[PDB]
C-alpha cells in the first residue's frame, strides 16, 4: 500500500477559510494532503513547487482565492502566472503535468475543498508514485 | 543547536483525542530536533493552558513554543499573548492545526491514518518555529494636519467635520468661491428647500473656522510621500486681489477689498460669467456671484487689458495688484480627502437632440441658474430665441446615459430623474397654465421621501410619456422644437410641441480630476470616477494608504449621500491622526540590498506601489515604504536573487517546513 | 538614409574597403563616429594569435580600427554580458558596439533589466548565418577538406557552404554534409532564427548585392533614427559611400531569409524531438544534469542571469559541499531562464562537463514563446513575470473553460 | 589606461594547464574569461579556474622585504636584505661545505624560476640539496613508472582517450581534482566508450563508468596481479608485443601465479575480476587513468596487453600540481640536471661544465625535502625556500616547527605572510602567476606560456630576478638573463630534450610537447611510439608482491 505525498500551498484568506469550514461542517476526505499557509499564495515561488517535486513530492496543490476575491486584490493573478509557467515546465523535463494544480476555492466552499481534496487523491493514486524519487535525486 | 522549541498537544475534550492518539503525538514530537518539552492538555485555551505554557517557558527556557491545536485563525492572538506574559516575543509563536483540518474531517475509520498526519504536521509547525525571528511591533509617526481638495458640499463637509474635530485642515478650491454646483442649484428635491439658504450657514462655518485655512483659486502642483507624511506643493494663482490679512502683511495699513464692489462697476471689459453657464456678463475683475464665501473679487488676467481704472476704483485700499504672478507653497500634511466632484458631459455631441444648433434647447445646469431668482433674469424662465416665456416644456431624461454607443455614458446618473421632477413643478408653479412633459425611460425615484415627490409631480399635473426621444426638430418660423419618439405605453408614434426643451443631461468627472487622481497615485474605475479600496466594506478609502474620496468625484450621488459620504472620509482621515501613529504590519517586506541588484521588475508588482528603486551607497536599489506594504508577499515570491524578505514567511522558513515534510 | 531604408555602403578609403569583408562599410561608421566624439570608445572583436582566435577590444584611439576589419565566423563569444561586468553598463561611456543577432538580444535582454544604458550605446548589428567553435573548425579543416589549418588564410560560409582559401587554392563543402557529420555551426545557431538583426540601429550584411558589386559593397539597413543620423553623418563628412540598392537585391535577400528560418525550424524539430519526451525525456535530463560540478559559468555567462548572488548558492535550496548535486540547479535555471532565453549558446558551450544547457533551454522556451507570446529578445518589454496583466490572466484562465489550471491548456 | 585588455594565461592550480583570459582594467586585474582557441579546454573552466583572479590583488601580498632584529620584522630595502643574504649565505658556505645549505622550491612556480633555482643552487656553491614539493604533493608515481617505461611522465595526452576504446580510471578523483581532464571521460561516454572505475568510494568519476568495481583501501597491487593473473592464464596478453619489447615476463608469471582467488585481500568477487579483466584484455586500444609499487604495476599492466606505443592508450598520472612536470624537467630534484639527465654519469657533468663555465659538479646524490627537514639541525644548516609553507603542509608540523627553529638563517620567500615566514631571518617577497612571465609544464607534458598581466605590488620581484641580484651580489658568474626568455634559451642551450622549444613555437595555443629535439620538430605527443627509453630499448616489468598495511 504505497501512500500518495501530496504538499497544498494555500492562501490565509480564502483556501485556509474554506478548509477551516469543511472541517466545522463535519465533511469527510481521505488524510492525504498537508498543507502550509501563505498569506496570499502570490507569496508562492516557483522554487517552492519545484523544490517540493524534487524533494519527492508526488502531487502538488496550490489554492487560491477566486479572481477580483483575493484579499490583496492581485496576488492571485500573479500566482496563476506562475502556475502556469509551472505546468510548461513540468511538461518539457518529462515530468505529468496533471501532477500539478491551482485552484480557486473561496472562504465559503467547504465542500468544495472536500471535493478537492478527494479529486486529487484520487489523480496521484492514478498516476502512481513521481518518476524522480527512482531517477538518482 | 541552539532554538529550544516546546510542544503542547491540545486534547480540546473528546474532539480531538476522539479522533487519534494525543500520546503517540506527544512521544513522537519528544524526539524531534529542537524540542526541549512535549506536554498534552485537555482545554489549553483556557487560563491553565496559559498558566502551563508560561510554567514550561520558564523552567524549560524556551527559546520558542509550537502549540498542536485548533486554527490559528481563531486563537493565534490568545496564545500570541500567552507567549508573551513570560518573556518570548509574540511572533516567535507557531500553531498546528490539528482539529479543523486532521481531527474532524478524519473521523470514521481513520486512527491511524489521522495520527500519522498530525505526526507530520506538528513536524512542520516545529520546523518552522526552528527559524523564527524577533518582530518587534514599530509605527510610522503622523502628521496633524489634513487636506481637502474641493470646496463643493462634500468637500465643505469634511473640511468642517475634521476641523470640529480638533485637526487643523487646508481646504483647497479651484475656484475663487468653494460652494460648488449645490450654490449654483435654485431648489433642491425633493424638499423644494433654497440651496443657498441652507448652504450658506454652512459656507460662513467655513469661512470662520480657525482650523481651516480656505485657500480658494489654487489647485495641486505635485504630490510626494505615503500616508505618514505627504509633501503637496500648491500653486496660489494669481487673484490680482490682496485679503485685508494679505494686505497687511504686505505692509499697506488700508484693507484689503471688503467687496464695495466699485471696481466692477468701472471695469469696461464684459466676459461671460462660468457660474451662470455662460449666460450672464461679468467684468474682468468679478465674483461669481453676491453670496460667495471669500468676497475678494478676482481679476481675470487673461480678459483684463490692465486699463488701470479698478485701481482708482479702489484707492485708499490699494487691493489690486495687476502686476503679480502665480505662487507656490509647499505644505506637509497628514493624509488628503478628493472632492472634485463632477462636470456635465458635452451633449453637443448626439447630434439628435440639436443642444448647440436649435437656441430653444438648453441643460439642466442652464435651466437650474435660468430660474434661479439670482440668475441672468429675474428668475423668470424665458426662451432664448426671443425672450417670451414658454407655456409648454419638454424633459428629455437619460440625455446621453444607459448609452452603449460609445458617444454618452454606459451608467445613470442618479439623480436626472429627481431634479427633471424639480424642473417640472418650478414651471407649473412659476408660470400659471405651463405644462411640463418628461419623455422618460424608467423614472428612478429611490431615495426617502422621493417616490412620494413623484406622486406629487404627477398629482400636479405633469405629463409622463414613456418613450427615450428618438430626435428634435425646430420650426424655422417660430423656434418651437418638434420632438419624435414613441409612447411605448399607448404604443403609438407621438410629436410634441415644445416651447423649450430641456436636457437632462449625463455627469462626468470634472476637467483635470484624472490628472489630480493620479497625482495621488489613485486610479479611475471602469467608468471613469475614482475607485475604492472596496466597493462594498470601504466607500471611502482606496488602495493608497492616508487618501481618501468624498462626493460625486467618488460616483453621482444626491447632496445627503454626498455628505454622509464626505463625513465617513473624514472620519476615516481623521483616525490616523487622531491616534498620531500608524501601525505597520507585523509582517512587511525588507530589502536585503546587499542582494539587490537594482533590476526593478518587482516595482510594478505591488498593487499598493510601495516597492520603488532608489540610491543608497551610491548602488541603484530597492526601497520599500513600509506604510504601504501590506504583507502580501507577491514581490517576496518573484525576486530571483532572494533579495526581498517577507519576515515571519522568509524562504528560508517556507523551505524548512516542505524539507520537514518529507522528512521522516 | 531615414529610418527603413535599404543602402549599399563601402569606404571612401582604399585600405578598410580592402579589409573590409564585404566593403568595410561597419568599420568605415565606427571609426567616423570615433572621430566624430559620438562615442567614447567602440567594442570590436580582433584576431588574437591566429584566424580562430578572436578577442574582444574596446577601442579609444580612432587608428587602431584597422585591426577590427573583416569578420571571423570562429568568434562565438557574446559583447553585451562583458561590457555590464567591465565598463559599468555604459552608464558613464557612451559606446558604439557591432554585435551580431545574438548579441543584440542579449542587450535587449539586459536593458530590460536595467543592467545597462541602451541610450548610451549604438548598435552596428550584423547578419549572422552561424558560428563555429574554434577548436571544431580547425577538426573540420584537418579532417574534412585535408587541409593544416595552420596554412589558412581565410575562412567563411557563403551560399550555403564553407569555404577556406589556404596556401594553393580554395575548397568549399556544404554546411550541410559537415553537420550531418557532427561539425559545422555550433548547435545553438543551427536552430538560431534571428539572422537579421532589425532591432539593432543598422544592420549590416553581404545579402543582396548583386553584379559588380559582389562583394565591394554592404548591404545596409536603417533600423533607426540613432544610425540614420550616423549613416547620414559619415556621408556628409566623406568617409562613406551609399547607393540606393537594386529591388530584385532585396528580392533575393528576403528569400535567403525566408530559406535560413525554413532551415532553423527544421533544426529545432529534429533536436527538440530528438530529446525525446516523457519518462525518457526526464532521465536523459537527469543523467545530463547529474555530472554539473558547479563551475557557474552556465550563470555567469547568461545574459539573463543577473543577480547578485544566485538561488543556487543559497544553502536552502543546494545543499553546500555535496558535488553530485541535486537536480534543483538547473530547474532553478529553467525557472528563471526558460522563459526569455535568446538562444546565445554560452551555457553549452562554457560548461567543462559537456551539458546540453542551450538545447533543454531552448526547448522550454520555444513552448514558453507559444504559449504567452512573448518574444524575447526586441523592444524591451517586460519578462512575462515581470508585467503581469488582468485581462491577460481572465482571458488565459478562460480560454480552457476550466475553474481551475488543472487541465485542457495544451494541444 | 587598458580599459579592457585580454591576456592569455595559463591556469595556475592544477596539471591540466587550461588556458584563460585574465581581464586587465587601468592595471589591475579585475576578472577571467574563457579563451575558446585553447585546445586543452576550448575555453572551459573549473570552479578553480574561474575565480583564479581573487588573490592577485590580495591587501595580505607582500610588498617590501623584511628583516627580523631582535623580534618583530621590520621593513628592508632590496639591497639590506640581499647583502644580509649574501654574507650569510657566504660565511655558511665557507665554514660548512656544500653539505649546509639546502634548497627548497615550489611546483607552482614557472619553470625558469626552477631552472635558474636550480641553476644558483649548482653554479655558485656546488651542492645538489635541491628539491620541490613534488615528493609529498603528487607521489613517487614518476619513479615508478620511469623504472617501468625508461620516463616517468605519462604517455600519451589527454584528449587521445578520447581515440580509446576501454578508458580504465583505476581509484581517481578525476572529476573532483584535474575535472577537465575528467571532461574527457564525459566525452568518451557521449561517443560510446566503455568505461570501468576501480575507484574503492563511489565517487563523481565512477558515475560516469559504465562499471563500477569497489575493493578494499590500500590493495591496489593486489586486484592488478589478479587481473594479470587471469589474462595470462587464457592467454590475452600480446605475445608479439612481449616478445619484442617487453623483458621480465617469466619473473612475473612465477609471481603472479599466487593470487588465483585474492578476495578477502581485496573485496571484489571473481567474475568481477574476470570481467574487468577480460574487458581490459581484449579491447584493441585501452587507456588506464591513474590517481611506487602502485604505479609500477600499473605499468606492468599496460605493458602485458600492449597498450603504450600507440594512439589512445597508455597510463596517464594526473601530478596534482600546475608545474609539478616542469619543476622535474627544470632540474629542481636532487640526482637530475634538466630533463633528466641523471648527474650520476659523468658525461652530462662534463657537459655542465662546458656550458656553464664552472667546475668540479658535486656528482653525489641529495636530500629531499623530507631528508632536509629531518638533518635540519645537525648538518643542513641555513636553506633557501622559494614558495614552499613546509609547517602548514607537512605530517606532525610541530617536528617542522622544531627543526626550523634548529637552523641558522632561513630564507622564506614568498608572495603571502605564511606562518612559515616568522621563522625565517630574511623575506623576500614574490610574484603570483599573473605578474610572472614564464612557461608551465602541464601534466600531459605540454609547455603552455604564462604571460605578464599585471606589475607586482610594490618593490616586488619576479624569482628569477631577485636570483639574478643575490648572484651578481655574491659575484656568480652566469646570470646576465634580464628576461625569462633568456633564461629559456640558457635551459635549451644545455638539455638535449627541450631544445627545440622555441618562444616562437610556444607562442603558438597548441604550445608543444616535452620530447621536442630539432626545432622543425612538432611536438612528440605519444610517448614511446617506436622505443623504450630503458638501457636497451625495450621496457621490463616486474613482480610486485602484497605487502599488507
Ligand atoms: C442640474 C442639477 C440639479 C441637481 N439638483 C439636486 C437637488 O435638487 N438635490 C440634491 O440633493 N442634489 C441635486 N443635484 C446633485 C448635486 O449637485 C450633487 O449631489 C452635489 O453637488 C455633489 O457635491 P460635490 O461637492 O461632490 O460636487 P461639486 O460641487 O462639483 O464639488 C466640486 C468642487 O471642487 C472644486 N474642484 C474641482 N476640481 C478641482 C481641482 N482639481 N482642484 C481643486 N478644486 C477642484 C470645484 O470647483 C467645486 O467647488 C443636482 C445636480 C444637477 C447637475
Ligand atoms: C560569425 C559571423 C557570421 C556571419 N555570417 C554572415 C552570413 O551568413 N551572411 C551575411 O550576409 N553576413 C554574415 N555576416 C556579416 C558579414 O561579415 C558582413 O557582411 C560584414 O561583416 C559587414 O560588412 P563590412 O565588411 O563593411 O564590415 P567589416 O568592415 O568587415 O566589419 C566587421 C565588424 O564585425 C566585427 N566582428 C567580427 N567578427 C565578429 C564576431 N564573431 N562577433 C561579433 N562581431 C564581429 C568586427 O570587429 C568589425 O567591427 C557574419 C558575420 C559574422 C561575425
Ligand atoms: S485551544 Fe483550540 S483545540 Fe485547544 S481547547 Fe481551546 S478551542 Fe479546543
Ligand atoms: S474696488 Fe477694491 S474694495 Fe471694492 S470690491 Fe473691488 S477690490 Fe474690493
Ligand atoms: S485694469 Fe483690467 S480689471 Fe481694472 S478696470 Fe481695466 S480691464 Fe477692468
Ligand atoms: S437618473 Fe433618471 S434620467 Fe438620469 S440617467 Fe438615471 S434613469 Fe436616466
Ligand atoms: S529586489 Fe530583486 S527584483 Fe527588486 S530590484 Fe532588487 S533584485 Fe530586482
Ligand atoms: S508584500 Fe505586497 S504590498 Fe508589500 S511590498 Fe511586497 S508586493 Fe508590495
Ligand atoms: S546564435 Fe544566431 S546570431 Fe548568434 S552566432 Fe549563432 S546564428 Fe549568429
Ligand atoms: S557550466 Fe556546466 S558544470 Fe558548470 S554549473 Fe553549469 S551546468 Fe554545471
Ligand atoms: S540559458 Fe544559455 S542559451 Fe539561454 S540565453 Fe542563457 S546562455 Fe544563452
Ligand atoms: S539562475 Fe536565477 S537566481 Fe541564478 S543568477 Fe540566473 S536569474 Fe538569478
Ligand atoms: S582544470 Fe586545472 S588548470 Fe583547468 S581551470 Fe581547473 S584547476 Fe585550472
Ligand atoms: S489572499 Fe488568497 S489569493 Fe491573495
Amino acid at each position: 500500500d504505497w501512500k500518495p505525498q501530496i504538499l497544498a500551498i494555500i492562501c490565509n484568506w480564502c483556501s485556509y477559510a474554506g478548509a477551516d469550514l469543511a472541517g466545522g461542517a463535519r465533511i469527510q476526505y481521505p488524510p492525504t494532503v498537508r498543507a502550509i499557509r501563505v498569506m496570499c499564495t502570490g507569496r508562492v515561488d516557483m522554487l517552492f513547487i519545484l523544490k517540493a517535486f524534487v524533494e519527492g513530492a508526488d502531487g502538488v496543490l496550490v489554492s487560491g482565492c477566486h479572481f477580483g476575491d483575493c484579499h490583496y486584490l492581485e496576488g492571485n493573478y500573479k500566482a496563476a502566472k506562475r502556475m502556469f509557467m509551472i505546468k510548461n515546465l513540468l511538461r518539457n523535463i518529462g515530468l505529468d503535468d496533471r501532477r500539478f494544480r491551482m485552484t480557486f476555492v473561496s472562504a465559503s466552499e467547504g465542500a468544495k475543498w472536500g471535493m478537492v481534496m478527494e479529486d486529487v487523491t484520487n489523480t496521484i493514486k492514478e498516476l502512481g508514485p513521481s518518476p524522480i524519487k527512482e531517477f538518482k535525486k | 543547536t541552539e532554538p529550544r522549541i516546546g510542544v503542547f498537544v491540545c486534547h480540546c475534550g473528546t474532539n480531538i483525542a476522539g479522533s487519534m492518539s494525543i500520546d503517540d503525538v506527544v512521544n513522537y514530537a519528544k524526539t524531534l530536533p529542537y524540542v526541549a518539552v512535549a506536554d498534552q492538555y485537555q482545554y489549553m485555551c483556557s487560563t491553565p493552558g496559559q498558566k502551563k505554557i508560561d510554567d514550561a517557558i520558564k523552567e524549560y527556557n524556551l527559546t520558542g513554543v509550537v502549540v498542536a491545536a485548533c486554527s490559528p485563525r481563531l486563537h493565534e492572538p490568545t496564545f500570541r499573548t500567552a507567549t508573551k506574559e513570560g518573556g518570548l516575543n509574540p511572533f516567535r509563536f507557531e500553531m498546528a492545526n490539528i482539529r479543523e483540518q486532521n481531527s474532524w474531517v478524519h473521523m470514521h475509520g481513520m486512527w491511524d491514518e489521522a495520527t500519522q498526519k498530525a505526526k507530520d504536521q506538528v513536524r512542520m509547525a516545529v520546523a518552522k518555529a526552528a527559524k523564527l525571528e524577533d518582530l518587534v511591533p514599530k509605527s510610522v509617526p503622523v502628521e496633524k494636519t489634513a487636506m481637502v481638495v474641493g470646496g463643493g458640499v462634500a468637500g465643505m463637509q469634511a473640511a468642517l467635520d475634521l476641523a470640529s474635530a480638533g485637526i487643523k485642515t487646508y481646504l483647497i478650491e479651484r475656484t475663487p468661491t468653494i460652494g460648488g454646483r449645490m450654490s449654483q442649484l435654485d431648489k433642491t428635491f425633493p424638499t423644494l428647500d433654497c440651496s443657498q439658504c441652507i448652504l450658506t450657514p454652512k459656507m460662513v462655518d467655513v469661512g470662520r473656522h480657525p482650523n481651516i485655512e480656505m485657500m480658494t483659486y489654487t489647485e495641486v502642483e505635485k504630490v510626494e510621500g505615503y500616508i505618514g507624511n505627504f509633501d503637496v506643493t500648491l500653486r496660489k494663482k494669481a487673484r490680482g486681489v490682496l485679503t485685508p490679512t494679505e494686505a497687511t502683511a504686505k505692509g499697506i495699513v488700508g484693507g484689503g477689498c471688503n467687496g464695495c464692489g466699485d471696481c466692477s462697476a468701472v471695469c469696461p471689459v464684459i466676459k461671460p460669467n462660468p457660474f451662470e453657464m455662460g449666460m450672464a456678463p461679468r467684468k474682468a475683475i468679478y465674483i461669481y456671484h453676491a453670496q460667495v464665501m471669500p468676497l475678494i473679487y478676482t481679476v481675470d488676467f487673461d480678459s483684463c487689458v490692465k486699463c488701470g481704472l479698478c485701481v482708482e476704483a479702489c484707492g485708499d485700499k490699494k487691493a489690486i495688484d495687476l502686476e503679480m504672478q502665480d505662487e507656490f507653497i509647499t505644505v506637509k500634511v497628514g493624509t488628503a480627502v478628493l472632492a472634485t466632484g463632477y462636470e456635465l458631459f458635452p451633449i453637443e455631441n448626439k447630434r439628435e437632440w440639436g443642444y448647440k444648433q436649435f437656441d430653444n434647447v438648453i441643460n439642466a445646469l442652464e435651466f437650474e441658474r435660468l430660474i434661479c431668482a439670482s440668475g441672468p433674469t429675474g428668475g423668470h424662465l424665458v426662451r432664448p430665441s426671443d425672450g417670451k416665456t414658454p407655456m409648454k416644456v419638454g424633459f428629455v431624461l437619460c440625455a446621453g446615459s444607459r448609452d452603449n454607443t460609445g458617444i454618452g455614458k454606459p451608467y445613470c446618473s442618479r439623480f436626472c430623474c429627481m431634479y427633471s421632477l424639480k424642473h417640472a413643478h418650478q414651471i407649473m408653479e412659476k408660470i400659471p397654465g405651463a405644462v411640463a412633459y418628461l419623455f422618460y425611460m424608467d423614472i428612478r425615484s429611490f431615495g426617502k421621501m422621493y417616490e412620494e415627490f413623484y406622486y406629487r409631480i404627477q398629482h400636479e399635473g405633469a405629463k409622463f410619456i414613456r418613450g427615450r426621444v428618438a430626435n428634435v426638430l425646430e420650426d424655422k418660423e417660430t423656434k418651437n422644437l418638434h420632438v419624435f419618439t414613441e409612447d411605448t405605453l399607448l404604443g403609438r408614434p407621438v410629436d410634441v410641441e415644445v416651447d423649450l426643451l430641456v436636457l437632462a443631461a449625463a455627469v462626468q468627472p470634472n476637467e483635470g480630476a484624472n490628472e489630480l487622481r493620479k497625482k495621488f497615485g489613485v486610479s479611475a474605475s471602469q467608468d471613469g470616477w475614482m475607485l475604492e479600496a472596496h466597493p462594498k466594506l470601504n466607500p471611502c478609502g482606496t488602495t493608497t494608504a492616508g487618501v481618501f474620496l468624498a462626493g460625486v468625484c467618488q460616483g453621482p450621488k444626491d447632496i445627503p449621500d454626498t455628505v454622509a459620504q464626505a463625513e465617513g472620509a473624514a472620519s476615516a482621515a481623521s483616525i490616523p491622526i487622531h491616534m498620531g501613529e500608524v501601525e505597520l504590519e507585523p509582517y512587511f517586506a525588507m530589502c536585503i540590498d546587499e542582494l539587490c541588484a537594482g533590476c526593478g521588475m518587482c516595482v510594478n508588482l505591488c498593487p499598493y506601489s510601495a516597492l520603488s528603486l532608489g540610491e543608497k551607497n551610491g548602488r541603484t536599489v530597492m526601497v520599500v515604504t513600509e506604510a504601504k506594504c501590506k504583507g502580501c508577499g507577491t514581490c517576496g515570491g518573484f525576486c530571483p536573487g532572494g533579495a526581498i524578505k517577507m519576515q515571519h514567511f522568509t524562504t528560508p522558513q517556507i523551505v524548512a517546513q516542505i524539507d520537514a515534510f518529507f522528512a521522516g | 538614409a531615414a529610418k527603413g531604408d535599404m543602402l549599399y555602403a563601402w569606404a571612401k578609403d582604399a585600405e578598410i574597403q580592402k579589409k573590409g569583408e564585404c566593403g568595410g562599410a561597419v568599420t568605415a561608421l565606427l571609426k567616423h563616429a570615433l572621430e566624430t566624439k559620438m562615442v567614447d570608445a567602440v567594442v570590436a572583436i580582433k584576431k588574437g594569435k591566429d584566424l580562430y582566435d578572436a578577442v574582444p577590444t574596446v577601442i579609444t584611439n580612432p587608428e587602431d580600427i584597422i585591426q577590427t576589419a573583416g569578420s571571423l565566423h570562429c568568434g562565438t563569444l557574446l559583447i553585451p554580458k562583458l561590457i555590464k561586468k567591465y565598463l559599468n553598463g555604459a552608464k558613464d561611456m557612451k559606446l558604439a558596439v557591432t554585435c551580431k543577432g545574438c548579441d543584440a538580444m542579449a542587450f535587449y535582454e539586459l536593458a530590460k533589466r536595467n543592467q545597462i544604458n541602451l541610450d548610451n550605446i549604438i548598435m552596428i548589428g550584423v547578419n549572422c548565418g552561424g558560428s563555429v567553435s574554434p577548436v571544431t573548425a580547425r577538426k573540420m579543416i584537418s579532417n574534412k577538406f585535408g587541409v593544416d589549418p595552420d596554412t589558412v588564410h581565410k575562412e567563411e560560409i557563403d551560399k550555403g557552404q564553407f569555404i577556406i582559401e589556404y596556401e594553393g587554392g580554395h575548397k568549399g563543402i556544404k554546411i550541410d554534409e559537415l553537420e550531418e557529420e557532427g561539425y559545422g555551426r555550433r548547435s545553438n545557431c543551427r536552430r538560431c532564427k534571428m539572422k537579421i538583426p532589425r532591432q539593432a540601429d543598422i544592420a549590416a550584411g553581404n545579402w543582396g548585392v548583386i553584379g559588380d558589386k559582389a562583394g565591394k559593397a554592404t548591404f545596409l539597413e536603417i533600423c533607426s533614427e540613432k544610425g540614420a543620423n550616423l549613416v547620414n553623418s559619415a556621408q556628409s563628412k566623406g568617409a562613406l559611400e551609399i547607393s540606393p540598392a537594386d529591388p530584385k537585391g532585396i528580392d533575393i535577400r528576403a528569400k535567403v531569409e525566408k530559406a535560413m528560418f525554413n532551415l532553423g525550424d527544421e533544426w529545432r524539430h529534429r533536436d527538440f524531438e530528438g530529446m525525446g519526451k516523457g519518462k525518457d525525456r526526464l532521465k536523459l535530463m537527469m543523467s545530463e544534469s547529474s555530472k554539473c560540478i558547479k563551475c557557474y559559468a552556465c550563470v555567469e555567462a547568461c545574459p539573463i542571469c543577473y543577480c547578485i548572488e544566485c538561488s543556487t548558492k543559497k544553502p536552502w535550496y543546494i545543499a553546500p559541499g555535496v558535488l553530485p548535486t541535486s537536480f534543483m540547479f538547473h530547474l532553478i535555471r529553467f525557472a528563471h531562464v526558460s522563459d526569455s532565453c535568446i538562444n546565445c549558446g554560452q551555457c553549452e558551450e562554457l560548461c567543462p562537463m559537456e551539458i546540453p544547457n542551450a538545447l533543454f533551454m531552448h526547448s522550454q522556451q520555444v513552448e514558453i514563446e507559444k504559449m504567452f507570446g512573448h518574444i524575447p529578445g526586441q523592444d524591451m518589454t517586460p519578462p512575462i513575470h515581470a508585467f503581469v496583466e488582468e485581462k491577460a490572466e481572465r482571458a488565459r484562465l478562460d480560454a480552457t473553460g476550466t475553474d481551475s489550471i488543472y487541465t485542457n491548456i495544451f494541444t | 589606461s587598458e580599459i579592457m585588455k585580454y591576456v592569455a594565461t595559463t591556469c595556475p592550480y592544477c596539471g591540466v594547464g587550461c588556458t584563460l583570459n585574465l581581464v586587465v582594467s587601468n592595471g589591475k586585474v579585475v576578472g577571467v574569461e574563457p579563451n575558446q582557441r585553447s585546445p586543452i579546454n576550448e575555453g572551459k573552466l573549473c570552479p578553480k579556474g574561474v575565480t583564479c583572479w581573487e588573490h592577485i590583488h590580495s591587501p595580505d601580498r607582500l610588498t617590501t622585504p623584511l628583516i627580523k632584529k631582535d623580534g618583530k620584522f621590520i621593513e628592508a630595502s632590496w639591497d639590506e636584505a640581499l647583502d644580509l643574504v649574501a654574507k650569510n649565505l657566504k660565511v655558511i658556505y665557507d665554514k660548512h661545505g656544500p653539505k649546509g645549505l639546502g634548497f627548497q622550491t615550489s611546483c607552482r612556480t614557472v619553470n625558469e624560476d626552477c631552472y635558474i633555482f636550480q641553476k644558483f643552487a649548482r653554479v655558485g656553491f656546488k651542492t645538489n640539496n635541491v628539491d620541490n614539493c613534488a615528493r609529498i604533493c603528487h607521489g613517487p608515481s614518476v619513479a615508478g613508472l620511469s623504472l617501468s617505461f625508461g620516463s616517468g611522465a605519462a604517455t600519451n595526452g589527454f584528449e587521445d582517450a578520447l581515440n580509446a576504446d576501454l578508458i580504465l580510471i583505476w581509484g581517481s578523483n578525476a572529476v573532483e581534482a584535474h575535472p577537465l581532464a575528467g571532461r574527457r571521460i564525459a566525452q568518451a561516454k557521449k561517443k560510446g566508450i566503455q568505461i570501468i572505475a576501480v575507484d574503492p568510494r563511489y565517487t563523481m568519476t565512477a558515475r560516469l563508468a559504465d562499471t563500477y568495481v569497489r575493493f578494499n583501501p590500500s590493495t591496489h597491487i593486489a586486484l592488478a596481479n589478479s587481473m594479470m593473473y587471469w589474462i595470462i592464464k587464457e592467454g590475452l596478453e600480446d605475445k608479439k608485443f612481449i616478445q619484442d619489447r617487453v623483458n621480465g615476463f617469466e619473473d612475473l608469471k612465477k609471481t603472479v601465479e599466487n593470487y588465483a582467488d585474492a578476495e578477502a585481500i581485496h573485496g571484489v568477487p571473481l567474475d568481477v575480476v574476470k570481467d574487468i579483466a577480460f574487458r581490459y584484455a581484449k579491447a584493441k586500444n585501452a587507456v588506464i587513468i591513474y590517481c611506487t609499487d602502485n604505479v609500477r604495476s600499473m605499468g606492468n599492466l599496460a605493458l602485458l596487453t600492449g597498450n603504450v606505443g600507440r594512439e589512445g592508450v597508455g597510463v596517464n598520472p594526473l601530478r596534482g600540481q600546475n608545474n609539478v612536470q616542469g619543476a622535474c624537467d627544470m632540474g629542481a630534484y636532487p640526482n637530475v640536471y634538466s630533463g633528466y639527465q641523471k648527474c650520476e654519469v659523468a658525461e652530462n657533468r662534463a657537459k655542465m661544465e662546458k656550458a656553464w663555465s664552472v667546475t668540479n659538479l658535486p656528482d653525489w646524490y641529495g636530500a629531499t625535502l623530507t631528508e632536509q627537514i629531518n638533518q635540519c639541525g645537525d648538518e643542513i644548516k641555513g636553506m633557501y625556500i622559494l614558495g614552499l609553507n613546509p609547517v602548514v603542509t607537512y605530517p606532525s608540523s610541530n617536528h617542522v616547527k622544531a627543526q626550523l627553529e634548529k637552523l641558522d638563517f632561513l630564507v622564506v620567500q614568498d608572495i603571502f605572510f605564511t606562518e612559515t615566514c616568522q621563522y625565517a631571518d630574511v623575506i623576500l617577497p614574490g610574484a603570483c602567476f599573473a605578474e610572472k612571465d614564464g612557461t608551465f609544464t602541464s601534466g600531459e607534458r605540454r609547455i603552455n606560456r604564462v604571460r605578464k598581466a599585471v606589475n607586482p605590488p610594490g618593490q616586488a620581484k619576479e624569482d628569477i630576478h631577485i636570483i639574478s641580484e643575490l648572484a651578481a651580489k655574491m659575484g656568480f658568474k652566469g646570470f646576465e638573463l634580464p628576461t625569462a626568455k633568456d633564461v629559456w634559451d640558457d635551459m635549451r642551450a644545455v638539455t638535449p630534450s627541450m631544445f627545440g622549444a622555441t618562444y616562437e613555437k610556444l607562442e603558438r595555443p597548441e604550445g608543444i610537447c616535452w620530447p621536442c629535439p630539432t626545432e622543425e620538430h612538432p611536438g612528440t605527443p605519444i610517448l614511446h611510439r617506436e622505443k623504450f627509453a630503458t638501457a636497451d630499448g625495450k621496457g621490463n616489468l616486474f613482480g610486485i608482491d602484497y605487502r599488507p598495511p
